[PDB]
C-alpha cells in the first residue's frame, strides 16, 4: 500500500570508479511475520545508459557495465569504470552551483532488469531512473 | 537549488488505491516535528551542564485543508472517510460508531521536481463550513502518524474536483416556516479519535511512529446567528425559551444539513443591533442527521 | 569493595549521586521524667547512615552498577562508598609521619604533625583512624603549632596505640546495603532505569 | 553524522605544514560507539592541490603522504615549506571575509586506495575542500 | 596556525613590556585536570612585527624572545622600553572616539622551532594578531 | 542614592558595522539561512531566607544558587 | 579584559588634600579559591603623573607624591597636596558634568611600580590608569 | 562596596534656629559581627560655608556655626543662628515653585572636618556637600 522509490538520483566521484550494488529480496506479509528470501538471479541482466537529456535525440554520455555478484544472495552490481566517468565528466554541464562548485549535472539514467530466454516471457522492468551528478575531483 | 512554494504544490490524498487529487484548494497548513527525551543529569559528583537528549519519536502532524464546493463532489469524501454511512449522494450520521478505529488514508503534498512529502495513518478529525454571506468554504482537520520524504508518488489525474459551485444564500426552516434574518449559519462535525501510544521497551534506540487510534465520539452540530427579531407582543413562535425538540434544516442550493429533531439553545447579544445565537445539536432519539450534496439542478 | 562513581569510572557520567542523605543514628536510653528533666544514656553503638539516590541511568551504566552491587552479594564482603561533599583537600601532605600518642579514648584526640601537614581542618570535615574503619566527624579544632587537638562526634572506638595515622582525605563508609532483599530496577519506553535509589548503613 | 568530507585547511606562511590524521571506525549499534580503529595496511594516500576544478587546471602543489602507526590507524599528510612558499606565491590576492589574513590558494582532496589487497583497486575520495594560505609577519 | 585563537597584544607605552606562555600537554580521558607541563628543552621561539598585511611591509620590531624554564614549560615573549617606544613612535595615529588610550601598531607572530639532534625542521605558529599601543603620561 | 559610580573610563566604543551571519557544518555552508537566534542562560533562583526575626521590617532576597546553565540555538 | 581590569577613575575633591590608600595583596584564585597573601614591597617604587591630554605635547598638570607607608604588608599611599590640587581645580574643563555637576574633566594619569632591586629583575608595571576629575567646592 | 550618600540637601526654616548634628562611628565586617566604637573627636574640627553658585567667584551667603558636642560618643553638631537663617533668607532665589511657594532655592553648602596639630597631618576631608533650601515663614 505503501509508495516505492524508483527515481534515485547518483552522485558520482571523478577520477574514481563507481560502484553500486542491489539486491533484490522477495517479501510477504502473512500470519507468520516477514518472510524475505533472496531472489534467484539467473538469466536476468541487467543495463543502463546515460543521456544529456529526456528529449528524443538525446546525446548518450556513457553506458554502465552490469555484473551479478551472488545470485543464491540475490545481489547485482551495477557500476562503470574510471574512464566512465572521466567521459561523464568531460560531457557534464558546465554550470558550476554556490555552496558547493564540486557537483554538476551530468543526465539522466535508466536501469532495466530483463530475464530473456525461449520459455520465457519477453518481460522487461525499469527498477530505477533518475539523474547522474558528478563530484569534480582535482586529483588525477 | 530547487525551493519549495506553496502556490505549486499538489495534495493527493491516497485511499483504496485511488489516487484523489483535491483541487480548488484554497490554502493549506502543515507541520513536522520530532519528539525529544531531554534529561540533565546534574550529580553531587558533577553539576553538568549538558542535556542528554534522544529523538525517540515522531509528532503526530496536524495538517489543515481549505477546499472550495465543486460540482463533482469529491469533497464529501471527507464525510464519508470520517464515518457517515452513505445513500446516493446524502450522508447519515450513524446512530452508533461503526468500528472502533477510524478510517486510515494517506497523503501526499506533490511538489516540483519529484519533491514530496508523505503523511500515511491519516484520518479525518474535523469538517466545519460557514453557511454566510461570502462563498462557503469547509476547513478539513486531518492527523498524521508518520511523516516521510519520498521520491515518487501518486498523482490523481483523473479524479479531480471539478468547477466551484456558484454562491446562493443560506436559509434556516422549520418544517418549511423560515426563519427570519439569518445572519450566519455555521456546521461543525468532528471524529474526536484518540491516538494509543503503543512505545515499549522493543522501540528504545528507535523512532517511533503513532500507528493505530480509536474513535472517541462522533458528533453533528451547528451554531446559527440570528437578528433578534419579534412579530407580535409576547410572541410564542420567536423567543428565548429552550426547544427540546423541534426538526431543523439550514438550506441551500447546493446543501442541505437536516436535523430531524434538534435542541436549540439561544443566546441574547445586546449589541448594536440585537442579536439571538441558536446552539443546535441533535436529540437523544432523533433520527440520523442529514447532510444533503446537491451538485447542479438538485 | 568501591562503589562506583564518577571518580572511579568517569566514562559512566549517570553515576553519581543526584542526592545524598547522611543520617546520623546514635541509639539511647530516653527517658522523660515526671519533674521535667529528660535523661539519656548512650549504650549502642552510632552509626552513619547514606541513603543515595541515583539520577536517569542508562542501560550499560545500570548494567556496570547492578554488576558491582551483584558481586558485592556474592562476595560478601563490604562497599565502601566516598561521599564528593566531604572532599575537599583542605589538608595536603603525606600523614605518615604524624604520630597519635597512645592511650586516648573519648571525643578528644591529639595527634603531632612534626611539621609535615599544610592547612587547617575545619569543624563539620570528616576523619578516619587508619587502623579502624569508624569515620567521625569533627566537631572544633585547636591547634598549638605543631600539635593539633581535634574534637570528634562520636567517640573514639578503640583506644588509640600510637601507631594509627590520621585519614583527612579519601575517607570511605565501610557501609552495607540495606534494600537488598527486594531490589528492582524499571527500565521505561524511554530507554533509561528511572528511581534507582539505595539504602547504605555503616557497619561497625 | 551523513558526509563531512569537506573541510577547509588553512596553511600558514614560512612555516612547514604537517597533519595529522587519526583513522577511525565508529559503529553506533551499541550505545557506546564502538572505537575500534581501522588498520592500515596495503593503504596509499594521494593529494594535488589544484587552483578551480576545471580542466587543465596547473597543478600548485602536491601533498607528501606519510603512513606510520599502522596499527593504531593513525597517517600523516604533509608537505615541506618550499612546497608553503610555491602555494603563497600563486594565491589570489583577494582576502578571506572571515579572516583578513586567509586567501584562497585551491583546492583539494586525499583519496586512499587498496592496492590488490584482494585484487582489487578500492580507491576511495576522503576529503576535500579549499586550501587557504595565511599570510605571515615572521618572514 | 590557529586562525581562531587571535588575540591582540597591548603593550603599555613607557613600560617594558612581558608576556608569558605556558606549553602544557593535557589528557584528560582518564579523568579530569590532568596535565603534564611540556619539556622545552632545545626550543627556541622567535617572531617579528610589520606595519601591514602583506609583503614589503616595513618591519617595525622584533620580540627578545627567551625560555625562562627549560622542562617547565615556561616561556616568555617579550621586548625591552626602547623598542616600545619605537612602536609607539611607528604606531598609527587614528585614535577611537571611545579609546582614545589604544592605537593600532602593526601585526605580528611567532614560531616555535625544534634544533634537536636526529630531527628536523619542526616550525610551528602559536601566536597570530595585531599589537595595540596603550598611551602613557607619566613617561 | 544621592551619590554614584559612573564609568568615565569603561565605556563601550563604535558599533560593529553590519555583517551578514552563515552557519557552517565543519566548513561546509548551509544555504538559504533565513534567522539565526542564540540563547545563553543562567537559570538562577533566589533563596528565600524570610524568617520570624525579620517582622516588622522590609525583608530583601540576598543569596541564589545556580540551578543550571545551557548553550541553546534556534536556526 | 584586555585593559579593563587595571582602570579606575579618581576624583579629587577641591580645596582638600587628595590621598589614596592601595593595599597590594597576592590572590590566589586558580589553585584554590580565597587565599590571598600580601605582597612584600620591599625595593618595590611607585612614581605617577597628570596630564591634560594624550598627545605628544602635554602639560604635566601635577604629579603623584606617592610613598610606601608600610614596607611590607603590601601598603602603599599615593597622595597630591592642596596645592596641587588647587592647580588640578585651575587647570580643568569649564564643561561640567550633567549626572553630577560638581564635577569637570581635569586630565589624564598613569601609575608605574618600579621594583628596582640588587636581583638583576627591575620590571615595570602600569598598575593604574584612567581619567581624573575635578569636584568643585565652596567652602574654600 | 556599596555606595556612599555625601550629597545632602538641607532645607532651613525661616525664622527659626537649624540644628544638625553628625555622628562618626567607627565600623568593620569580621567573624564577630558588626563592632561599632564612637569615633573620638579630639583636635576634630568643621567649618562650613554657604554659596549661591559653584562657579568661582561666588557670593558668600553666609556660613555655618561649628561645635563639638560629645567627644566620647562621637557626636558633633553643625548648625546656624535665627540672624544667620534671616540673612540666608534675604539672599535667596526669588524664583518661586508652584505646589508648595515655601521653598526657594539658597545656594550650595560643603563641610570639612579637618585635623590640626604639629604631629598630625595636613589632612582634611569633604564629609559632605549639596544644596541649601529655605521654607520661607510669615510669623517675625
Amino acid at each position: 500500500m505503501s509508495t516505492e522509490n524508483r527515481v534515485i538520483d547518483l552522485v558520482v566521484d571523478e577520477n574514481v570508479p563507481y560502484g553500486l550494488l542491489m539486491q533484490f529480496m522477495d517479501v510477504d506479509d502473512s500470519v507468520y511475520p516477514s518472510t524475505s528470501k533472496p531472489v534467484d538471479l539467473t538469466d536476468f541482466s541487467l543495463r543502463g545508459s546515460i543521456k544529456s537529456s529526456l528529449e528524443d535525440g538525446a546525446e548518450t554520455v556513457a553506458s554502465f557495465t552490469t555484473a551479478i555478484v551472488d545470485a543464491a544472495q540475490g545481489v547485482a552490481s551495477i557500476s562503470l569504470p574510471v574512464s566512465a566517468v572521466t567521459t561523464i565528466a568531460s560531457k557534464a554541464s558546465k554550470e558550476r552551483d554556490r555552496y558547493n562548485p564540486r557537483q554538476r549535472l551530468a543526465g539522466y539514467y535508466d536501469v532495466i532488469i530483463t530475464r530473456t530466454a525461449v520459455g520465457s516471457a519477453a518481460s522487461s522492468f525499469r527498477i530505477m531512473e533518475g539523474k547522474v551528478y558528478i563530484s569534480d575531483g582535482v586529483t588525477q | 537549488m530547487f525551493y519549495s512554494l506553496m502556490r505549486e504544490s499538489k495534495i493527493v490524498i491516497e485511499y483504496d488505491g485511488r489516487g484523489y487529487h483535491f483541487d480548488a484548494l484554497s490554502n493549506y497548513d502543515a507541520s513536522t516535528s520530532f519528539q525529544e527525551f531531554k534529561t540533565l543529569r546534574r550529580t553531587i559528583h558533577n553539576r553538568t551542564n549538558y542535556a542528554d537528549s534522544i529523538i525517540n519519536a515522531q509528532d503526530p502532524s496536524s495538517i489543515s485543508l481549505a477546499i472550495n464546493f465543486s460540482t463533482t463532489l469529491i469533497e464529501s469524501n471527507f464525510f464519508d472517510w470520517m464515518g457517515f454511512t452513505r445513500e446516493g449522494n446524502s450522508l447519515f450520521l450513524p446512530r452508533n460508531t461503526p468500528n472502533i478505529e477510524p478510517i486510515m488514508f494517506n497523503m501526499y503534498i506533490i511538489n516540483h521536481n519529484n519533491s514530496c512529502i508523505y503523511f500515511e495513518n491519516c484520518y479525518v478529525s474535523t469538517v466545519d463550513f460557514s453557511l454566510d454571506k461570502s462563498i462557503p468554504i469547509l476547513n478539513v482537520g486531518i492527523e498524521s502518524g508518520k511523516f516521510s520524504e519520498v521520491s515518487t508518488f501518486r498523482d490523481g489525474y483523473t479524479i479531480t474536483q471539478g468547477e466551484v459551485l456558484p454562491y446562493s444564500a443560506p436559509a434556516v426552516y422549520t418544517n418549511s416556516s423560515p426563519l427570519p434574518a439569518l445572519i450566519s449559519a455555521s456546521m461543525s462535525f468532528q471524529q474526536q479519535c484518540s491516538w494509543r501510544e503503543d512505545r515499549n521497551i522493543f522501540d528504545i534506540n528507535k523512532i517511533y511512529t503513532n500507528k493505530r487510534a480509536y474513535v472517541n465520539e462522533m458528533n453533528a452540530s451547528a451554531t446559527l446567528a440570528f437578528y433578534y427579531v419579534k412579530r407580535l407582543v409576547g410572541d410564542k413562535f420567536l423567543n428565548l425559551d429552550p426547544e427540546t425538540r423541534t426538526p431543523l434544516i439550514i438550506k441551500n442550493k447546493y446543501v442541505s444539513i437536516t436535523f430531524p429533531l434538534a435542541r436549540i439553545s439561544k443566546r441574547l447579544n445586546f449589541s448594536d443591533l440585537y442579536q439571538v445565537e441558536y446552539d443546535v445539536i441533535p436529540t437523544a432519539d432523533s433520527d440520523p442527521v442529514e447532510i444533503n450534496f446537491f451538485g447542479e439542478r438538485k | 569493595m568501591r562503589l562506583p562513581d564518577p571518580y572511579t569510572n568517569p566514562e559512566y557520567p549517570g553515576l553519581g549521586f543526584e542526592s545524598v542523605n547522611l543520617v546520623d543514628n546514635d541509639p539511647m536510653i530516653r527517658d522523660e521524667l515526671p519533674n521535667g528533666k529528660v535523661k539519656e544514656v548512650k549504650i549502642s553503638a552510632q552509626y552513619w547512615g547514606i541513603n543515595i539516590s541515583y539520577p536517569e541511568l542508562f542501560p550499560d551504566e545500570y548494567a556496570f552498577l547492578d554488576s558491582r552491587l551483584l558481586e558485592y552479594k556474592r562476595t560478601g564482603d563490604y562497599l565502601d562508598v566516598l561521599l564528593p561533599q566531604y572532599e575537599a583537600f583542605r589538608v595536603r601532605g603525606d600523614t605518615k609521619s604524624v604520630t597519635i600518642p597512645a592511650g586516648q579514648k573519648g571525643s578528644q584526640i591529639i595527634l603531632n604533625t612534626n611539621g609535615t601537614l599544610t592547612g587547617q581542618p575545619k569543624a563539620g570535615d570528616l576523619f578516619k583512624l587508619s587502623t579502624h574503619p569508624k569515620v567521625y566527624k569533627i566537631t572544633n579544632f585547636s591547634s598549638s603549632g605543631n600539635v593539633w587537638n581535634i574534637s570528634l562526634y562520636p567517640d573514639l572506638f578503640i583506644t588509640t596505640t600510637g601507631s594509627e595515622k590520621p585519614v583527612f582525605n579519601g575517607i570511605l563508609f565501610r557501609t552495607k546495603l540495606m534494600n537488598g532483599d527486594s531490589f528492582g530496577s524499571t527500565l521505561n519506553n524511554n530507554g533509561t532505569y528511572s528511581g534507582i535509589s539505595l539504602s547504605l548503613r555503616e557497619s561497625l
